[PDB]
RNA sequence: UUUACUUAUUCAAUGAAGCGGAGCUGGAAUUCAUUUUCCACGUUCUAGCAUUCAAGGUCCCAUUCGGGGCUGAUCCGGGUU
RNA sequence: GCUUGUGACGGCCCGUGAAAAUCCACAGGAAGGAAUAGUUUUCAUGCCAGGUCGUACUGAUAACCGCAGCAGGUCUCCAAG
RNA sequence: GAUGGGGAAGCUCCGUUUCAAAGGCCUGAUUUUAUGCAGGCCACCAUCGAAAGGGAAUCCGGUUAAGAUUCCGGAACCUGG
């Protein structure tokens, strides 16, 4: 019988039925616990005597905080952990290969009387 | 009714940017269908040898039916009535005691290459079905060959996936009998002398045809203009 | 800048008439002026060229 | 010894040509279906120079034929094409300077530049400035064409190869000297590298044949064999005679 | 020595688009009954425009809001040239 | 006046002096729409977020390279009377 | 500089659109609902390659022993939603 109409001179691949994956098994039939927690992210403070300067004056929380976070997780974590809010995160990797964390809140929050909640001051 | 005008565009060389045709003729179509194109292109513009050309030549469409309607009556039995038969024919061994002759004789239709080159040999074929669209010829080319000079009437035959199915595969290449109810030695007789004068009685002249050769349209249509032109006088 | 006609309003950045932040004013005069004569030519060959085949 | 000058161009590491500002591959429109049996008219938009020619360039716009597509060409200018000039291309397409016709469809004594040599190859011989081609003789059946290349060579190629009517601009370009080491220097600066020449009998015997010496001199005849290898074709390759040009060119 | 074919092999082009044969309508031919052709069979004063399965004609549907078939745009051969 | 930016011109070339991402505009008319009610987020105002790595210092008759805290070498910006 | 391929005994060489079935965006249809299914459009074509090329948008004042067009105060703009 009469073929199907081909209006152009070029044939193309058909496109087929692509199913999905569900094999047997897992992977690895335990899935990874979190490997970056709260409670990693932020791993002590700085208690220097410039980082001290700071907490009175710009309500500043100067904390040293894992190389492998960024400043989301610093803003979660600080929440998490201190129930205070963050206004702002300035990181900087320090010349030691360590990775330290400006936090600053918000004017609701005074971190003289959270630093001392922490227990350094 | 007035507000509808008549355009009608002009598709010449210059206006009227072309109309949507069928290209199909204009496909450039994967490697693989081309070489299967072009295998049986090159295949009709050679001089293909004269055992060959036994092929190409089948049963016609009339007995065609005919002969498939003898052969579909003794189809070999399927695995779900065997299963049926050896759990009788062992029930029929427990108390009957018969001697594995609880059933009776199997009718089917034989095939198979070496299995059929053997019947063909000890004279135990009376009608042999053969496929022509076996990819390696070798299988088959002396099939014909050895039906004749032992005797046997042969039928090639088109298609495997049709004698496949007759005997419950995907491809036979080969299909005969051997023995036949008492009802349809009728029925076979006459169909066996239809064959004859086709395929067994018309060997003899085959044997020296050769096939192919035939040219394109593009060049069949050359030829004729050349010989029409120098046919005039 | 290029970057800067996305936050600019669509009055900065093209004139009323047709063609308008494209071409210029007499340039689309020009084509104005044109296409009235050609396609009014046009229907002149038109009529033109079937009165000679039409005496034949 | 050392591999030597003309041998080292073959690397074609710092001996290949300089493309940056070059227009583009300046070829003939392709031979589809509208020009074998109709014409196509297209409008050129604008002249301009190339580096590396002297020979200035059209940018010939055309319709598209299949879609809603304004396809543009680019073309050598031949000297007489303008701006807004309006380009026919085609088998009927009439015999005037920017039009683009088959050899065998124009007649003899025609002026036809940027001519194919086999149909389809969208440019080929005249291509350089006040260069063209003429027609000398058709011959009709097993159709071919008598034409005269402007080396002044005879060459019968496809009736069907086609070429733009008249002559390639900016001829004469090399009538005016140099006059100076440095303009030369421009010249070759968007050519290629094959500027300046230190001579071969001013080397080293390391460095080329013709080094070497107490006296700067060839040494051994400086007409070299056809079978000669890749180090030994320095000076006058393949020479039939040589000297000073006495007489016609007697071909 | 000359010469002939295309499918092998070799060369080049395009997103493999209009190839081959034949057919509907004819400027110019002698038909010596009945037609044989070169081929004719949408574009050239002009730097505009040409895209929406093409508008129109026609046959259906289950009305609609519209949908489909043919034609408009000759047929056949799948050999991209 | 000095330095620097910019504009309109002129001279010069067988030299005529990059590419893309991105951004906008135009032609076109698919579709969607109005009355007791619709539409625009190329108008204004109002809301939230903007990750990662670098950032100290010298840059040279002492932090660079020359066996060194070496009369050598090492690209560039600003330039008072 | 992968790939499809072609060489090379071979480590590897050619070659970047090449004799590839080479790819993905808008809108629908159902709101057992995942996106199967209505459709049309698209033919370019891996990627790497410039802290002096191209490029969205931040300024002033103050502040340290040592940092700031990055902190603080104030006042802005851009992109995405």
């Amino acid at each position: 019988k009469a073929l199907k109409v081909r209006t152009s001179a070029t044939f193309r691949l058909p496109k087929t039925l692509k199913l999905a994956r569900a094999p047997k098994y897992a992977s690895k039939a335990v899935p990874h616990y979190n490997r970056l927690d709260s409670y990693k992210v932020i791993e002590q403070p700085i208690t220097s005597e410039t980082a001290m300067k700071k907490v009175e004056d710009g309500n500043i929380l100067v904390f040293q905080v894992s190389m492998k976070a960024n400043k989301y997780q610093i803003k979660k974590a600080v929440k998490e952990l201190y129930e205070v809010d963050v206004l702002k995160v300035n990181t900087l990797v320090r010349p030691n290969g360590t990775k330290k964390a400006y936090v600053r809140l918000t004017a609701d929050y005074d971190a003289l009387d959270i630093a001392n909640r922490i227990g350094y001051i | 009714n007035p507000l509808t005008h008549s355009t009608p565009k002009n598709f010449g060389i210059g206006q009227a940017v072309q109309p949507k045709r069928n290209l199909s003729r204009y496909v450039k179509w994967p490697e693989y269908v081309r070489v299967q194109r072009q295998k049986k292109i090159l295949s009709i513009r050679l001089k293909v040898p004269p055992t060959i050309a036994q092929f190409q030549y089948t049963l016609d469409r009339n007995t065609a039916a005919e002969t498939f309607k003898l052969f579909n009556k003794y189809r070999p039995e399927t695995a779900a009535e065997k299963k049926e038969r050896l759990t009788k024919e062992a029930a029929a061994v427990a108390e009957g005691k018969s001697k594995q002759d609880a059933s009776p004789k199997p009718y089917a239709v034989k095939y198979g290459l070496n299995h059929v080159v053997a019947l063909i040999e000890n004279k135990k074929a009376k009608l042999v079905l053969i496929a022509n669209d076996v990819d390696p010829i070798e299988l088959v080319v002396f099939l014909p060959a050895l039906c004749k000079k032992m005797g046997v009437p042969y039928a090639i035959v088109k298609g495997k996936a049709r004698l496949g199915t007759l005997v419950n595969q995907k491809t036979s290449a080969v299909a005969a009998l051997t023995e036949v109810r008492a009802e349809d030695e009728a029925a076979l007789a006459k169909l066996v002398s239809t064959i004859d004068a086709n395929f067994a009685d018309k060997y003899d002249e085959v044997k020296k045809h050769w096939g192919g050769g035939i040219l394109g349209n593009k060049a069949q249509a050359k030829m004729d203009k050349r010989a029409k032109n120098s046919d005039s006088a | 800048r290029p970057r800067q006609y996305a936050t600019v309003s669509k009055t900065h950045k093209t004139v009323s008439r047709a063609y308008g932040g494209s071409r210029c004013a007499n340039c689309v005069k020009e084509r104005i002026i044109r296409a009235f004569l050609i396609e009014e030519q046009k229907i002149v060959k038109k009529v033109v060229k079937e009165q000679t085949e039409a005496a034949k | 010894g050392r591999v030597i000058r003309n041998q080292r161009k073959g690397a074609g590491s710092i001996f290949t040509s300089h493309t940056r500002l070059r227009q583009g591959a300046a070829k003939l429109r392709t031979l589809d279906y509208a020009e074998r049996h109709g014409y196509i008219r297209g409008i050129v938009k604008q002249i301009v120079h190339d580096s590396g020619r002297g020979a200035p360039l059209a940018k010939v716009v055309f319709r598209d034929p299949y879609k809603y597509r304004l396809r543009e060409e680019i073309f050598i200018a031949n000297e007489g094409v303008h701006t807004g000039q309006f380009i026919y291309a085609g088998k009927k397409a009439s015999l005037n300077v920017g039009n683009v016709l088959p050899l065998g469809s124009v007649p003899e004594g025609t002026i036809v530049s940027n001519v194919e040599e086999k149909p389809g190859d969208r440019g080929a011989l005249a291509r350089a400035s006040g260069n063209y081609v003429i027609i000398i003789g058709h011959n009709p059946d097993e159709n071919k064409t008598r034409v005269r290349l402007p080396s002044g060579a005879k060459k019968v190629i496809s009736s069907d190869a086609r070429g733009v009517i008249g002559v390639i601009a900016g001829g004469g370009r090399v009538d005016k000297p140099l006059l100076k080491a440095g303009r030369a220097f421009h010249k070759y600066r968007l050519k290629r590298n094959s500027w300046p020449k230190t001579r071969g009998v001013a080397m080293n015997p390391v460095d080329h044949p013709h080094g070497g010496g107490n006296h700067q001199h060839i040494g051994k005849a400086s007409t070299i064999s056809r079978g000669a290898v890749s180090g030994q074709k320095a000076g006058l390759i393949a020479a039939r005679r040589t000297g000073l040009l006495r007489g016609s060119q007697k071909t």
